[PDB]
């Protein structure tokens, strides 16, 4: 295969001229020394913004669950929403109490919303509320056969 | 909640660290651990959370589906190349949008 | 988008923003600064802008006021910062929007600072169903001689 | 904070309450009180609330 | 396990521990961290 022919040279380019002015050299003279680096990188671990801790802080329905469900069996009858106020006052104020209406919605046992009643609450840092709400009854029985997953 | 720790680490090799340089969003060095028993990461809504998990599955197929984690399941605004140089030209938006 | 551009009059121009001083109008802004991963930091201006499209759109033509008054938000800020969302409102304020927000059972602090009531929904099965509820500031004090 | 909100309804028609009735799973009556100084609409997923 | 900035609160109920990674200009920075000392981070956070 590796046999020449005896073919026509067409396109024959010279190349490669060999002018001296076509030597140009290494320049290490450029004597740099690049960043070496492994350095333990960190840093503030809290600076993230605030709603993120408030998250960090989030209320839990399933021990919220245990309060509601122990504060009914003492009270062994229907429960109004200010008198679930004023009887297990809240911090996730407003929390509590659109998860209680919704247990109140899932429980069964009359819900009512057409009166207005009122509590005073006061927050996780002692700054104190008032509240406007309806009744409805919350019972042992009614939350205890109702799950909460 | 947490106590199915049975079965873990005697059949199976499990993933608990992570050694990185120069990665993606992050730069310099920075290192971690994962608990054998579970774990989680958390951090701010583009706190290079999708680039960290794409620097696990850069070493774990020939072609990623890119940034997935925060580009749902299609082709991404981000690729080796960007994550390699730093680059993050969408992102900062008004510092220079390549931000190399 | 070179279709978009020939067809459609909206991509025939771009659109920009800038944040202006009222007493000498300079300029201050003129572009994001937080535009990638998951977060966001536009919320405050674009709070304004879209609050500008709203508060035209209902004006009677150089009306200080928005002759339709109300305004909603689906998921309000089940995904924006708690001081966006307060800048948010404010904005609404600045056009005196009556604004209506909704989340899915999120949102707590934040509702509660910059609203004064809600209206709660559950679903038994097939059957949702409302409840309405308020929240008053008191009066007589928050806590006498306290943080309020 | 909720000023312009009392000053709005003087100013332009601002929204404060609403009604349904067999609307969606809202079987019977349903009422919601919207307050003059802003509202909010809570509720679970596929709750009802869109 | 991953997740945005909601929910972390199952997963501190549901979790050993947590690696956090944090936003810092065009620079991200992370934490190998335990659920009580993420709480105790937040601890200082709010006393400082």
């Amino acid at each position: 295969r590796k046999q020449e022919v005896p073919l026509p040279a067409v396109g024959v380019a010279v190349t490669g001229i060999p002018a001296i002015e076509r030597l140009r050299f290494k320049e290490v003279d450029d004597e740099a020394e690049q960043t070496l680096d492994l350095s333990n990188h960190a840093a503030d671990l809290t600076q993230i913004g605030d709603d993120f801790w408030d998250a960090f802080n989030g209320l839990d329905r399933e021990v919220l669950i245990q309060q509601t469900l122990q504060l009914l069996a003492k009270e062994n009858r229907p429960v109004g929403l200010a008198e679930l106020a004023e009887l297990l006052p809240p911090a996730h104020d407003l929390e509590t109490f659109a998860v209680w209406i919704g247990m109140a919605r899932e429980a069964g046992i009359e819900v009512i919303d057409s009166q207005r009643e009122f509590a005073e609450l006061s927050d996780g840092e002692g700054r104190r509320w008032r509240f406007n709400l309806p009744t409805t009854g919350l019972e042992s029985q009614a939350l205890m056969d109702i799950d909460w997953e | 909640m947490n106590q199915v720790s049975g079965l873990a680490g005697k059949e199976s090799f499990i993933l608990t660290r992570i050694e990185l340089f120069n990665w993606g969003g992050f730069h310099g060095l920075h290192q971690a651990a994962i608990h054998q028993d579970g774990t989680a990461v958390i951090g701010p809504t583009g706190s290079g959370k999708t680039t960290l998990v794409d620097a696990l599955m850069t070493l774990l197929l020939a072609n990623p589906r890119y940034n997935l984690a925060s580009t749902g399941g299609h082709e991404s605004d981000r690729d080796l190349i960007s994550y390699v140089r730093g680059v993050s030209g969408p992102g900062d938006g008004g510092e220079g949008q390549s931000h190399i | 988008l070179g279709a978009k551009a020939l067809l459609d009059p909206r991509f025939r121009l771009e659109f920009a923003v800038s944040v202006m001083d009222r007493q000498s109008g300079n300029v201050i802004e003129s572009r994001t600064g937080s535009q990638g991963g998951s977060g966001g930091e536009k919320e405050i201006i674009a709070s304004y802008v879209l609050t500008a499209s709203l508060s035209y759109a209902l004006s009677p033509a150089g009306s200080r006021y928005p002759l339709f008054g109300t305004i909603i938000l689906d998921e309000a800020f089940s995904r924006s910062s708690h001081a966006v969302a307060g800048r948010i409102i404010a904005a609404l304020r600045e056009f005196g929007l009556h604004a209506v927000f909704i989340t899915p059972n999120k949102e707590m602090r934040l509702l509660r600072d910059h609203t004064r009531s809600a209206i709660v929904v559950h679903r038994r099965g097939q059957n949702s169903n409302m409840a309405s509820l308020s929240w008053e500031e008191l009066e007589r004090h928050y806590q006498r001689r306290g943080n309020a």
